């Protein structure tokens, strides 16, 4: 007679587990700026945007793998990380959505219209360290992974490609960086910063600031907060 | 009117319109069902589309125009496909089809057949006694092609293998603009700026009868087997007449009317609108170009009709963003009081030398200035003369007017302070007797409270005084 | 993004005698202007029909003003002796005098020049003249010899009806507005009768008792009725024939009464009369005759009036004095080639397809301590909270705003003692008011705590102290003494 | 500062900092553009338009220290409009819940840490969620039946939400606060806008009664008083803003506490009347003037106890005959005609002093026969026509000290309709208790004749009503908003 | 107000008419994205602060540029500008831009859809007018060059490809308080171009100005020479010249002053030849105020004083 289930969604999910990238902003606009995708914590909703009111929803619940996936009645691990807008299968499609979770989950699915309850499921390889971010420029990909052996955490690099098989997640390993206390990465996701401290170690000031290039070598360097700090402060 | 010239399609779906657009002439295809933002342009200004006929394997138009040759023109591939070029510099004044039989009218009065699966001119052609010509049609006599019909302003029928005309209908005054067959041996003739359909019988070479519309016919169409007959009227309307071909009977009048209006009173015109048996479609010009369709069953739909169509005329600009007054829709709306009354908790509502006599008359005609001249007094003796030899009602409502003083001018309560304690001294048993002591004394009560709670913090701001002042006073 | 909040003005709780709507129009009721005369004012009238006019009496004279000038516009003066009533018609063309010769004059306003008609009454002097108001053409008169008198136009000579059946000195007679035949009238014995004209007349339909001499009887209502005599007046209803109320709320006899409905005001109806004071006090039917207003001219008033309903202008409220003063209460309510280049600014736009507007209107212009305040320079802020010229509720309402926002701390970290005691002046000016001691308390300890040391170095502080603590202790006293208050209150209650 | 962002160009940076302010640092000048007032801090900012045509950013809305309230915000680069805004409920919790951490500043305030503060309160947080038995997370939450519209009062301020669409209407400011008429500085965060405790609509719905306390600044003499504030206002059903009309200050006296209120029903004033309860016993009825457009007190019961003790509340006879008051270990019957006790001459022991064991945090009448009354340490079930009671069990095993007062009132609620329904909260532990909460909810009718319906439900839920469409309503932790129905 | 029609010989009509509330219409353009080709916006500024921008069907879709991210002291109001397309030369990306004028020099580069206060340029003296000049560069690049004159006659070129900074200086032989400017002959504001390889250097500039003078320079030479001597001196026009426009393909210019009634002159070029023919005395123009040409068909439009606006074609293209 009396049945039980949820109806409003509110907060949005945020990347609060990174707490170390300044770019934690991963609702993201389509291709043609019309539509604003935003991943809430039980929820994915569609709005276009000059209408404003939203246009299409993703429930979890009613969804069948995202259920089984996001919406554990033990753990609250898996939480969205990033959303892509072109497919990583197939060359351009349109009205495709790649989403990465906690743990390396690639779930393909496609908005505008019906969602089909057979998403384009797949799972990255070298899941162990946990996956932070993901990004791109043209055909590579490129992944930042949290590695952990002082309270402090290493961070991993590597570069992702695929369509060598379907569930083949080709892995670089490009580089490794230990104990960064803070980072971020460039709006053209080109470059990254962080921070360290070995300096620390190796020297009386706390940290020194490198900066790296990610599909290509030509900027890398590493210099010293000490350098940059002023005798007042 | 902008739209130059326009023709629908068999069945109805789609309608081509040509239209210019600085000085080139543009045509255009659109589907009536329910945009097509491809068109097809014309390169030169000085060449423009005369006469426009549909064609249905790929659906295809065929384009007659000033350079004197035949644009066939495929659609769906956008693109015109062939030019059929007659010898001579003319204009082709009008085109009929059937099968693979292609036959054109140039204004130089000559006839012209041609082959579309040849894609090949079949013949030159002149013909005598045909000075001006510019409409013709082709029987429907099967599969068969003779005594087809030409027309300008005296409708001539004419052989093609006997090549010469046979019967001689009157026309019009003016040159002849709508010519069709409707049944074997029947036709409509329709003439420029002109009023009446003529319904001629063939065979006999006699009339009919006449249709009248009510203002001059710009274009016609009609179903299939001569039920229904609707004329698009320049004023702009659609006029059907039903069963025109049955029994003061050679005219007959419109038997159904429609019209198009906005919402604020402005008549949008109709052209060139389509009827089949039991549906009627209606096209009109939404924007400066843009054409807008409906469907629609006369039937149903009354003799007097006014299709309505909602138009932005005063349209207030609604964004999602703005609100109705000043801010934005996000911002979250501050906090203000107006003209807000303010009540407490403690405010109850629905709940010998005496001056005794200036006393009694100033509370039963309550004269502030009097009260207050009598209140200015200050000598104990008197007080206490004054409220012994006065009424205890009078009392009471000097007490009452007594706090609404004191709570206007505070200041004033210095020598007021020992008024009321008199009036309670020598009336007190009047008070004890009254049974609503609040709703009688709830301004006293007020005042009286808010010093009560104002005395804790005084003293302590007395003790830091105190303190502060003997300090620097020893040092 | 949002707007800036405005300055939230803080409310006190509502004292006693709040300003209702009433009371504001009331105060509203403005411009009172004194003229003399020469003997007492007997009777005062507007014009109906334009109510821009009104018509006293006067000795031997009769004036009329205007509403918007409020100067003698008419002069009349053909009178032997002095003039006893003034009436308007209903038409506001013919105005009625009844004298002191017994024979009422009628003529035309605005030419008095002309005695229109001269009707001659009982040999007695005639007291009160009315016209009709439903009927345009009948006139009721009084005069000493106890008997009343209708009058038509056609039979200036021969008295219409003869109405009879006082008892002493008839003073005062009224029409019904909704019968046009009913006719009441107060004589001095009280009892005011009630005929009818269609009949016989000479014996009254009904009468109800006024004890004390009858000076008024006004038809307030189509239902009910007033007698305006002696010191109190009583409400009367004609259908259930009986006192619906009565006031006795007036110091000595009640020497006017007038009415007035339906006009712009927050007040629907209201009720003016007026007591031998300057004492016109101002009631409602609607609230069953509750007071509502009044005022107080030194003089002795014989007559009030207030403008008609219709007035289109400024609204009058006329007291006359026995002395001969009328107070009047008013309530008062390039070239052709630039015109062509800038032309079209006009235009609003009614005629085109989309209308947009994004305008912002202006708001109240911003005073100096909300200005300095929003851009936070708070001892700034301070000293125009503590500049001489303004009011101290906004002083108040800033020192509120400013402990709250802020810390009085950081409003009171740098000041020299020079603009310190402006502070203390407005602390010794306003610490004896409720409203703020506390607010006013918190502001001095936490001066005197942060400026300890300085008080000593700096003289006249000590002393604005001193005179600080001799204050607050009287304040300890009538505090304490409100104490006491407490204590045989909850005695006696 | 919170957010750096810089432009494709290299020549604007976008800043972010404490202030609910945004600046444009246009670099070559070093000028700035700023965005004063956003409705909360701002923690990041972004550009999206490959011309930069879109600024994003995350707003933390910190002003409910137990809820980090989050909010995204899309902006035209055209006119610096909030071309987008999106916002989940925000519940107002009684503590922080599970990892809800105030942002980096320079000192360590009521609504922000420094560093080690911050590592402090990390660690001082777990710990209180490991050793505390007080988890109570109770939120008052109201919903306008008029309009099915959910009310959320804020700190200082109202979020009006309509589940259906699972969207934010409405934030509307009530107190004088300076939420929004001014930003929030490093000594300032000290300072705390005052907290409206109370709001309800009448029956009616176009009048809301709203009751807040106010906090003066500290180090003050008068930094010890909190006054207490009542007001009413008033919407229509063609707007969506509540317009003020009464506002009554320190009702009952001076620092008195009103903490308990109940409306009047359509019955006896159309609605237009309320009754309050303080820890002092005192009753005061206000309702609104016929003539005039405010209220006024229209009956007061004024006691005078020298104790105090907030667990008070009041219900309501259907036809509003008597008054139900449950006191600290009492319960009280009140004839309405003259707030004096239920005097019945025939004296058949339907007496109006009832002895309870512990405080009384409920009491609820499903009918005009049948009490229910919620103790701080056990339940009974009563009827009314005859003193007898039929039901009882127990909340010391469960309901022991989770809870302060009124708690179970905010929490437990009756539909007049389908019976009773109430809460209980459970936590899974593995070998320490566990932040995992698991709670259930259970579907009585009749004063507990039998239960209508368990349910489990893995995860904590802070507030259940019904929405009068008969479908009770509850909440998460998480903004998620949940029904039972049929 | 602001309407828009629909052009045919036979039939204009309305195609829409938005009407704004207290923000007179002092200027308006049409402008196309050259990337995209979809934008189609509108701006529209008057003797205010404000500017708005309409997108390109029922309801608008209307933005306001107020703030000035800079500095609002430079100028009082928005009545002139333009508008102009500009490549980043460093990401190959090509967007509108907007110019404004200021009160002394001050001339204002805003971003064209974000609003931002991308750099501005000063010009010394009294700002009289200012044009728009590209130059192909190489396939696929072009630079954007800003012209400005001042009231005595001086005439100042930045390029807006790098940063503003002046390309060159050079004075108007003559010209001693000039009132418009305007270059012409190949790809600019009246003459858009549809792509990056469309765009051509101008040819023919013009310098007009109210004791009735209209310099006409060759840039061919102008360029090298440095003190340039005009091709020719025209002066045709005894009034003030306010509206200075090339035909699209630079073979006609229109001089047109707003004093007089009927005061439009057309000339041929290169034969800097007053036409003799048009406009005749029974040529009714009223006070001419506003004029344009069309993009390809000779069409020319020519409004007034009275509210009226004429139409002609050049039946030669």
């Amino acid at each position: 007679q009396y049945k039980l289930s949820v109806v409003s969604g509110g907060k949005p999910a945020l990347n609060n587990l990174s707490s170390v990238t300044g770019n934690k902003n991963i609702a993201r606009l389509s291709q043609d700026q019309r539509n604003y995708i935003i991943p809430f914590n039980n929820q994915i909703k569609v709005y276009s945007v000059e209408t404003r009111q939203c246009v299409k929803t993703l429930k979890f619940a009613n969804n069948s793998l995202l259920s089984g996936i996001f919406l554990q009645e033990e753990e609250n691990n898996e939480s969205i990380v990033k959303i892509l807008l072109g497919d990583i299968t197939v060359p351009q499609q349109a009205h495709l959505i790649t989403v990465f979770t906690n743990n390396g989950h690639v779930i393909v699915l496609n908005y505008k219209g019906k969602l089909v309850e057979s998403p384009k499921h797949f799972k990255i390889s070298l899941a162990d360290e946990k996956l932070a971010n993901v990004f791109h420029s043209e055909g590579n990909y490129r992944i930042l992974t949290t590695f952990k052996d002082n309270s402090l955490q290493s961070y991993r690099l590597y570069a992702l490609t695929f369509d060598d098989a379907k569930k083949q997640f080709e892995v670089a390993h490009q580089a490794e960086w230990h104990n960064v206390i803070l980072s971020n990465i460039s709006s053209n996701g080109k470059l990254l910063a962080h921070m360290c401290k070995d300096v620390s170690t190796k020297d009386h000031e706390h940290k020194s600031i490198s900066v790296v290039s990610l599909f290509d070598d030509s900027v890398n360097l590493s210099f010293p907060l000490g350098s940059i700090l002023s005798s007042q402060t | 009117s902008p739209v130059l010239q326009s023709a629908y399609d068999p069945s109805g779906q789609y309608l081509c319109y040509v239209t210019v657009a600085l000085d080139k002439q543009r045509v255009g295809v659109q589907p009536t069902q329910r945009w097509n933002e491809n068109f097809l342009y014309l390169e030169d200004s000085k060449l423009k589309v005369t006469c426009l006929k549909w064609v249905n394997d790929t659906v295809a138009i065929i384009l007659g125009m000033n350079n004197g040759e035949i644009w066939l023109y495929s659609v769906l591939a956008n693109e015109v496909t062939y030019k059929f070029t007659t010898g001579n510099s003319y204009e082709i004044k009008d085109i009929d089809l059937m099968g693979n039989q292609l036959w054109c009218i140039d204004s130089s009065d000559a006839f012209y057949q041609f082959d579309l699966l040849q894609f090949k001119l079949l013949q030159h052609f002149r013909i005598n006694n045909c000075v001006q010509l510019n409409k013709l049609t082709i029987v429907p006599a099967g599969d068969s092609v003779a005594q087809l019909l030409v027309a300008s302003h005296s409708i001539s029928l004419i052989d093609i293998e006997e090549k010469k005309v046979v019967m001689t209908f009157p026309g019009h005054v003016s040159p002849v603009s709508t010519l069709q067959v409707i049944t074997n041996e029947f036709f409509i003739s329709g003439a420029e700026g002109d009023r009446f359909l003529n319904v001629y019988d063939i065979h006999s070479g006699m009339t009919k009868c006449v249709l009248v519309a009510e203002s001059d016919i710009k274009e016609l169409s009609h179903s299939g087997q001569a039920d229904s007959i609707a004329v698009t009227t320049e004023d702009g309307s659609l006029e059907i007449f039903v069963d025109p071909l049955v029994s003061g009977n050679k005219s007959k009048k419109s038997s159904k009317k429609i019209q198009i209006v906005s919402k604020d009173g402005r008549k949008v015109p109709i052209y060139n609108a389509f009827i089949n048996k039991d549906l009627l479609n209606v096209s009109w010009l939404q924007n400066a170009t843009m054409p807008y369709f409906k469907n629609l069953q006369w039937r149903e739909i009354p003799n007097e009709y006014t299709v309505e169509i909602s138009l932005n005329w005063n349209n207030k600009n609604k964004s999602a963003d703005r609100d109705l007054h000043g801010k934005d829709l996000a911002s979250a709306t501050n906090y203000v009081e107006g003209n807000a009354r303010v009540t407490s908790g403690d405010n109850f509502k629905h709940v010998t030398g005496t001056v005794t006599v200036i006393l009694s008359q100033a509370l039963q005609s309550n004269d502030h200035s009097l009260l207050e001249t009598v209140l200015n007094n200050r000598d104990e003796r008197v007080i206490r003369d004054t409220i012994f030899r006065l009424k205890p009602a009078l009392a009471v409502i000097l007490l009452e007017r007594l706090a609404e003083r004191i709570a206007r001018q505070t200041h004033r309560q210095g020598p007021l302070n020992v008024w009321v304690k008199w009036c309670l001294i020598i009336h007190g048993g009047y008070l004890v007797s009254i049974p609503n002591l609040m709703s009688t004394l709830s301004s006293l009560h007020s005042t009286l409270k808010r010093r009560s709670d104002l005395l804790p913090r005084l003293l302590a701001l007395d003790a830091r005084l105190d303190c502060t002042i003997n300090k620097f006073k020893t040092l | 993004s949002t707007a800036r909040p405005r300055i939230i003005t803080s409310k006190a709780p509502l004292l006693p005698q709040q300003t209702t709507p009433e009371q504001r129009y009331w105060r509203q009721y403005t411009s009172a202007q004194l003229v003399k005369e020469h003997n007492s004012v007997t009777h005062i009238s507007f014009n109906p029909q334009h109510p821009h006019d009104f018509a006293v009496t006067s000795s031997t004279r009769v004036q009329i003003f205007s509403s918007r000038t409020r100067q003698v516009i008419k002069t009349f003066s053909r009178f032997k002796d002095v003039v006893y009533s003034a009436s308007f018609r209903s038409d506001g063309k013919l105005l009625c005098a009844g004298d002191a010769t017994g024979l009422v004059s009628v003529y035309d306003s605005y030419n008095p020049r002309t005695i229109l008609l001269s009707i001659n009454a009982s040999t007695h002097p005639t007291h009160v003249t009315k016209f009709h108001t439903q009927d345009n053409k009948i006139l009721a008169t009084a005069s000493d010899d106890r008997v009343t008198r209708l009058w038509d136009i056609s039979n200036a000579y021969e008295p219409q009806l003869e109405l009879t059946g006082a008892t002493d000195y008839v003073r005062t007679l009224s029409f019904i507005p909704a019968a046009p035949h009913l006719v009441a009238t107060g004589s001095y014995d009280g009892l005011i009768r009630l005929y009818d004209t269609r009949s016989s007349g000479s014996t009254p339909i009904y009468s109800l008792n006024h004890d004390q001499p009858v000076e008024n009887v006004i038809a307030v209502s189509p239902t009910q009725i007033v007698s305006c005599g002696g010191n109190n007046f009583k409400v009367w209803d004609l259908t259930s024939n009986k006192k619906l109320y009565e006031r006795g709320n007036f110091n000595k006899a009640v020497t006017c009464l007038d009415y007035v409905e339906n006009f712009d005001s927050p007040m629907q109806s209201a009720l003016i009369a007026s007591s031998l004071d300057g004492h016109v006090k101002v009631f409602d039917p609607l609230d069953n005759f509750q007071v509502k207003f009044g005022w107080k001219f030194s003089g002795p008033v014989l007559s009030c009036a207030v403008s008609p309903s219709t007035a289109q202008g400024n609204r009058h409220l006329v007291a006359g004095l026995s002395s001969g003063l009328l107070a009047i209460r008013t309530k008062k309510k390039k070239s052709n080639n630039f015109q062509r280049m800038m032309r079209g600014s006009e235009y609003q736009g009614d005629q085109e397809h989309i209308i947009h507007n994004d305008k912002v209107r202006s708001q109240r212009r911003m005073r100096a301590f909300e200005r300095n305040i929003n851009q936070f320079k708070w001892s700034e802020a301070l000293d125009n909270a503590f500049v001489p010229g303004m009011a101290k509720e906004l002083t108040l309402t800033v020192l509120q705003e400013l402990r709250k926002r802020g810390k009085v701390r950081v409003a009171l970290y740098g000041r020299d003692e020079s603009t310190l005691e402006p502070l203390l002046n407005w602390c010794l000016k306003g610490i004896e008011d409720v409203r703020s001691a506390s607010i006013v308390a918190d502001w001095v300890a936490v001066v005197l705590e942060l400026y300890g040391n300085t008080l000593e170095s700096s003289p006249v502080l000590q002393e604005l102290m001193i005179d600080l603590k001799t204050k607050v202790r009287h304040e300890i006293h009538k505090s304490k003494e409100a104490q006491r208050i407490e204590g045989m209150l909850q005695l006696l209650t | 500062v919170l957010s750096l962002s810089f432009s494709h160009d290299g020549s604007y940076l976008l800043s972010g900092g404490w202030e609910k302010v945004m600046s444009l640092w246009q670099l070559e000048t070093n000028s700035q553009q700023f965005l004063p007032r956003l409705n909360g801090i701002i923690i990041d900012c972004q550009v999206l338009g490959p011309q930069g045509n879109y600024y994003s950013l995350i707003l933390q809305m910190t002003e409910n220290n137990s809820n980090s309230d989050y909010q995204f915000l899309l902006l035209n680069a055209s006119d610096l409009t909030s071309k987008l805004s999106i916002n989940g409920p925000l519940p107002v919790f009684n503590s922080t819940i599970k990892h809800i951490q105030q942002p980096i500043s320079a000192m360590n305030t009521k609504n922000s840490n420094s560093i080690t503060s911050l590592n402090h309160s990390k660690k001082k947080q777990s710990r209180k969620l490991i050793k505390s038995r007080r988890q109570d997370f109770t939120t008052n939450v109201e919903i306008n039946p008029i309009n099915k519209n959910l009310y959320f009062p804020h700190i200082s301020a109202v979020q009006i939400f309509d589940f259906y669409k699972n969207e934010q209407v409405n934030y509307q400011y009530l107190t004088s606060g300076v939420n929004n008429s001014m930003g929030k500085v490093r000594f300032e965060l000290n300072l705390q806008d005052p907290i409206i405790t109370d709001l309800k609509f009448t029956k009616d719905g176009q009048w809301m009664i709203t009751y807040e306390i106010e906090y003066p600044p500290n180090d003050l003499l008068s930094s010890k008083d909190l006054t207490h504030i009542l007001k009413f206002w008033t919407k229509n059903d063609n707007e969506t803003n509540w317009n003020l009309k009464t506002k009554v200050i320190n009702p009952h006296g001076i620092s008195v506490p009103i903490t308990k209120i109940l409306p009047s029903p359509r019955s006896v004033n159309n609605s237009q009347g309320c009754l309050t309860a303080d820890n002092n016993g005192g009753l005061k009825f206000w309702s609104f003037d016929s003539h005039e457009s405010n209220w006024c007190l229209k009956k007061i019961s004024l006691p005078n106890f020298n104790h105090f003790s907030n667990s008070v509340s009041l219900a309501w006879s259907q036809d509003g005959s008597l008054i139900f008051h449950g006191f600290d270990d009492k319960l009280q019957i009140l004839d309405f005609d003259t707030f004096k006790k239920f005097e019945s001459l025939e004296n058949t022991k339907t007496v109006s002093e009832f002895t309870l064991d512990s405080e009384i945090q409920t009491v609820k009448l499903i009918n005009d026969t049948n009490l229910i009354v919620a103790t701080r340490t056990t339940l009974n079930a009563i009827n009314l026509l005859r003193g007898q009671v039929i039901n009882s069990f127990d909340l010391y095993p469960f309901v022991n000290g989770v809870y302060k007062n009124g708690h179970m009132d905010r929490l437990i609620t009756c539909d007049e309709r389908t019976g009773n329904i109430a809460l209980v909260i459970n936590q899974q532990l593995t070998d320490v208790p566990t932040i995992n909460y698991k709670s259930r909810i259970i579907i009585f009718d009749s004063d507990l004749s039998t239960k209508l319906g368990n349910f489990t439900h893995h995860e904590y839920i802070s507030w259940i009503g019904w929405n009068y469409d008969t479908d009770f309503i509850f909440l998460d932790i998480e903004s998620t908003l949940g029904v039972v129905g049929t | 107000t602001l309407r828009i029609y629909h052009i045919d010989g036979k039939t204009n009509h309305l195609v829409t008419s938005l009407h704004l509330v207290g923000s007179p219409i002092q200027t308006c353009t049409f402008y196309t994205s050259l990337s995209n080709q979809n934008q189609q916006n509108i701006f529209t500024a008057g003797r205010r602060r404000y500017m708005h921008s309409w997108d390109l069907s029922q309801t608008a879709k209307i933005e306001k540029f107020s703030r000035l991210y800079g500095h609002e002291s430079t100028q009082r109001s928005f009545e002139n500008f333009k508008v102009a397309h500009l490549q980043n030369s460093q990401t190959n990306s090509v967007h509108g831009i907007v110019l404004l004028q200021g009160n002394n020099g001050w001339i204002n580069i805003l971003h064209s859809t974000s609003g931002l206060w991308l750099m501005g340029c000063k010009i010394e003296g009294v700002i009289t007018d200012f044009c728009i000049d590209y130059q192909p560069i190489s396939r696929g690049k072009f630079r954007t060059i800003l012209i400005a004159v001042n009231a005595y006659g001086e005439v100042w070129e930045f390029d807006l490809n790098k940063n503003g900074h002046v390309i060159r200086r050079w004075k108007d032989q003559g010209g001693v308080g000039i009132t418009k400017i305007q270059v012409g002959g190949g790809t600019t504001t009246t003459c858009p171009a549809l792509q990056i390889s469309k765009i051509k250097q101008n040819r023919w500039l013009a310098v007009g100005s109210e004791s009735g003078f209209v310099n006409l320079y060759d840039r061919n030479n102008a360029m090298t020479s440095s003190t340039p001597t005009p091709v020719a001196a025209l002066d045709q026009l005894t009034t003030t010249i306010s509206n200075l426009q090339f035909s699209p393909d630079g073979q006609i210019l229109c001089m047109a002053s707003r004093a007089v009634k009927d005061a439009l002159r057309l000339v041929h070029l290169p034969s800097c030849s007053v036409f003799s023919n048009w406009p005749t005395s029974g040529t009714p123009l009223g006070k001419v105020t506003s004029v344009a040409f069309s993009p390809s068909g000779g069409l020319l439009a020519v409004g007034n004083e009275q509210g009226k606006v004429r139409l002609w074609k050049l039946n030669h293209y």
